[PDB]
RNA sequence: UAAGUUUUAAAAGGCUAGAUUGCCUACAUUCAAUAACACCGAAUGACCCCGACUUACAAAAAGUUUAGGACUAAAUUUAUGA
RNA sequence: CUGAGUUCAGACCGUCGUGAGACAGUUCGGUUUCUAUCUUUGUCAGCGAAAGGCUUGUUUUGAAACGCCUAUGCACAGUUAG
RNA sequence: CAUGGAAUCUGUGAAUUUGAAAUCUUCGUGCAGAUGCGAAGGCGCUGGCAAGGGACGAAGAGACCCUAUGCAGCUUCGCUGG
RNA sequence: UACCGUACUGCAAACCGACUCAGGUGGGCUAGUAUAUAUACUCAGGCCAUAGAAUCAACCAUGUUAAAGGAACUCGGCAAAAU
């Protein structure tokens, strides 16, 4: 549990407010059991249109949540598709949880810092082009049983005879 | 505001007439010098229904439809490739020169894709059908053909053997004049 | 009639009004140019340059 | 470039001299008739890149011209070639 | 034209119902490269797909044809 | 690269009729020494 | 579409909810991005759409046709008399 | 929606006034802003899950489906409300 | 009927306004025209696209009238001054 | 025969308007049908980057056509049409 510690005063205090939110994490909502989980940071798009794709991935199964962000045109999609990513890799290859079991249960959409702008509007008043970011927390839990896949996974165009 | 779609009649594609049929006219020039283009949705069924329209005209081999081609197509290249190698491959074919398949969406607007391409060619995406299904003589269907006044229409050669014994002949070359 | 453009940019204007020498010409540009320097100003006029 | 190669080595001033000394009232204003003859200077450059490239349009022109008809005639001479080939195998 | 008081978390929630989206219940799936796409579509690599290894399509043999090339 | 500023040069002449006449006793002369090759002094002093 | 053509009684006529009764081999994908064409339509035992051919006794909306798209299967037809 | 008239700023004619000016005396000319939050209203749509016990009517290898009442769904929907 | 907005999708992406709201109808009452009080009644819930009667909609602490130990400019046979 | 200017832009996304602002910004050169620097098409040359994609909403803007009438509309033939 880290008897060492670092050489600068900077990074000595990112690594204990690491370790805080490691203790904040565990023993908390869920915690406990081995979980793979990814934080996806300041992604550049605005909170509304994040939890426009969030909404679709909450509580499904992991392929059936790579297939809901696969289906859409959204610039949003591919986003949480690499955050979804990022989860499922540390949750295989950093954790040892078993895949085809993987459930999406917590996905939520938090505040980043903000560009602020400027709007010319008609008559001298000024206005606002503000660029929005949001951040991504997504944890993966292992089911006691693999689910149902809740959507059909039916043949391609390029499997005919 | 004119109905075009669900009264059957040429799409507008966002575009003024003389700009939608020329754009039509490079799309089909397009069309038969690469055999396969990728676009939307409207222009890839527009591009189909204006390719068959072009290469019936371009089957018919007479004068005033390589006049009315020549103004169509704009090639010239491509004008000789209509009229020889597409009017000599689908010679029998009853329309349906080209398929649709859809290819997903594209990326700087999200609208739909589709692959247009000319079938019965090597390197076609689906096998074709032949245009004509020869007939079995002891069946239901002939027999139909032959009490209604219907054709053969059997599936033949470029040349068949009913012009053989016109060309064998000596007495019928005029030395090429 | 669009107002807002009043400023119609000229060099023989801007350093004849209001450059170092006009500003030297009379008693009162002189005090102007005093104060300009009491107050700390890093731009004398419009004309310095180095 | 774009102008000719008997331009370089060729003072223009004895133009300037010459419209001076045969007309002796270009002597009236003779600051107005040197930008006069400076501006004549600029637009004779100009004029030389404008006939450059009008030529090299109008020869341009003929030459895909020529080369359009000489691709049709290839593609027709090979056109009657595959023609005579069919109706040649059709006897044989 | 304006709105009179400000709007609470609880009604913005009721008026954003028409801004989110419907699952879809169906997905083609190719079961070598793991693709995903609609029924209708072609996701192969003439489409857009960096990972297709070509054994989505598993038969294509045609090898005879007979035509003028025009050069 | 606004108001034509004459820079620190010395000038070395005069206009007469427009065209310039360098006067020949302000053309710069150096007078540089007889040789500086096998010279006994160099830029630096060893420590 | 009206300037055209029909109909405008006692109560007539419409809209929403519905006691009951009956039935159930019903997870809801594709045929074009605004089905309003089409749910009182179709998806290969499919003429649903599109194309091709014919029709001046339709100055063109019907008839034939599975050529193309709605994929799909074999030991008696790559297949309906669609 | 107009601003034709009732609020101005320009000018003329008449009345009153020393005059700046006044006239609800006559004339000519003279900026109509606003992207609907929710209250109504028209119309088009989404959400408002279930399976309950069968001591299973049966079977052994109280769990599995089967048979029941109605529960949803769908259809026709009071001499049936509004 | 044509073109371009509007309506659908993708991408970028404001502002006016805002005591807190979970804001029904009629009649009565009431700082004298009530979403909030009384009596009676109605109402599955939430929206998109439209229309704007209400929220004494919003936008200016000056449209008009009155007041000030109020200002300002103008006028004159108002007063006083070289 | 020195010194200063020489890039780029300059009817404009680079100047003046808070903006990549439908506004304002001086002078000069120019080919054919053809005839005037007007008008239609075009030469040299330049451009089709700054939201895209389909479709039949209502409604709005801008226009084309309209049977029989024709200022009957309206404060006023305003606006359109017409020569
Ligand atoms: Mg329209
Ligand atoms: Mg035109
Ligand atoms: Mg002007
Ligand atoms: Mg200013
Ligand atoms: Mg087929
Ligand atoms: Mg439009
Ligand atoms: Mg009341
Ligand atoms: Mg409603
Ligand atoms: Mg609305
Ligand atoms: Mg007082
Ligand atoms: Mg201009
Ligand atoms: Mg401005
Ligand atoms: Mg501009
Ligand atoms: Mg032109
Ligand atoms: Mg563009
Ligand atoms: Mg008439
Ligand atoms: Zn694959």
């Amino acid at each position: 549990p880290r008897n060492w510690m670092w050489y600068d005063a900077d990074d000595e205090r990112e690594e204990r407010r690491k370790e805080r939110q490691r203790l904040a994490w565990a023993m908390g909502p869920g915690g406990g059991e081995e979980v793979g989980a990814a934080h996806l940071m300041d992604v550049p798009q605005s909170m509304k249109k994040m939890q426009r794709i969030v909404k679709l991935v909450r509580g499904l199964p992991y392929p059936d949540a790579v297939a809901q962000c696969s289906l859409v045109p959204h610039k949003a999609a591919r986003y949480m598709l690499q955050a979804l990513e990022a989860a499922h890799a540390d949750a295989t290859e950093v954790k040892g949880l078993d895949a085809e079991r993987l459930v999406v249960g917590t996905v939520f959409v938090t505040r980043g810092a903000y560009e602020p702008g400027i709007s010319y509007h008609s008559k001298g008043r000024p206005g606002s082009k503000t660029f929005h970011r949001s951040h991504i927390r997504v944890v993966l839990n292992q089911a006691a049983e693999r689910p149902a896949p809740f959507a059909r996974i039916v043949a391609p165009l390029m499997s005919r005879r | 505001a004119r109905v075009r779609v669900r009264l059957g009649d040429w799409n507008r594609l966002n575009r003024k007439w003389q700009h939608r049929v020329s754009m039509m006219k490079t799309m089909v020039t397009q069309l038969l010098e690469k055999e396969r283009i990728r676009t939307t949705l409207a222009k890839a069924k527009t591009l189909q229904r204006y390719a068959d329209k072009v290469i019936t005209l371009g089957k018919q081999g007479t004068r005033e439809a390589w006049s009315e081609a020549r103004g169509i197509v704009r090639t010239d290249r491509e004008l000789h490739k209509l009229f020889t190698q597409v009017a000599l491959r689908y010679r029998e074919r009853p329309g349906g020169f080209t398929r649709l398949v859809r290819a997903g969406w594209r990326e700087r607007d999200a609208a739909p894709v589709a692959f247009v391409e000319l079938v019965d060619r090597p390197g076609e995406l689906r096998p074709a059908n032949p245009a004509l299904q020869r007939p079995n003589p002891l069946s239901v269907q002939a027999w139909i053909r032959q009490q209604l006044g219907q054709p053969a229409r059997e599936p033949s050669p470029l040349l068949p053997p009913s012009v053989q014994q016109y060309l064998r002949e000596e007495n019928r070359i005029q030395q090429g004049r | 009639g669009n107002r807002g453009n009043t400023y119609q940019p000229s060099r023989r204007k801007r350093v004849n009004r209001h450059g170092l020498e006009k500003r030297l010409s009379t008693p009162q540009g002189r005090e102007v140019l005093l104060r300009r320097l009491r107050k700390g100003r890093w731009r004398i006029t419009v004309d310095s340059f180095r | 470039p774009f102008g000719p190669p008997g331009a370089e080595r060729s003072h223009d001033w004895a133009t300037y001299a010459r419209h001076l000394q045969l007309q002796p009232e270009n002597r009236r204003d003779l600051k107005r008739y040197r930008a006069r003859f400076v501006r004549f200077m600029q637009l004779r450059e100009l004029d030389w890149r404008e006939a450059f490239q009008r030529g090299v349009a109008e020869d341009s022109r003929v030459s895909n011209k020529v080369a359009r008809a000489k691709a049709e005639a290839q593609r027709q001479d090979a056109w009657s070639d595959y023609k005579q080939a069919m109706w040649q195998r059709a006897q044989l | 034209a304006t709105p009179k008081k400000k709007l609470s978390l609880h009604r913005r929630g009721n008026r954003r119902v028409w801004y989110w989206l419907k699952r879809k219940t169906e997905v083609a799936k190719c079961s070598y490269c793991g693709a995903l796409s609609g029924r209708n579509q072609m996701f192969s690599g003439a489409a857009g797909n960096s990972a297709c290894t070509g054994q989505c399509v598993e038969q294509a043999p045609t090898p005879p044809a007979s035509s003028y090339p025009a050069e | 690269k606004r108001v034509h500023v004459d820079r620190g040069d010395v000038k070395v002449g005069r206009l007469e009729g427009g065209e310039f006449q360098v006067l020949p006793h302000l053309r710069p002369r150096y007078f540089v020494p007889a040789d500086l090759d096998k010279f006994q002094l160099k830029p630096y002093v060893e420590v």
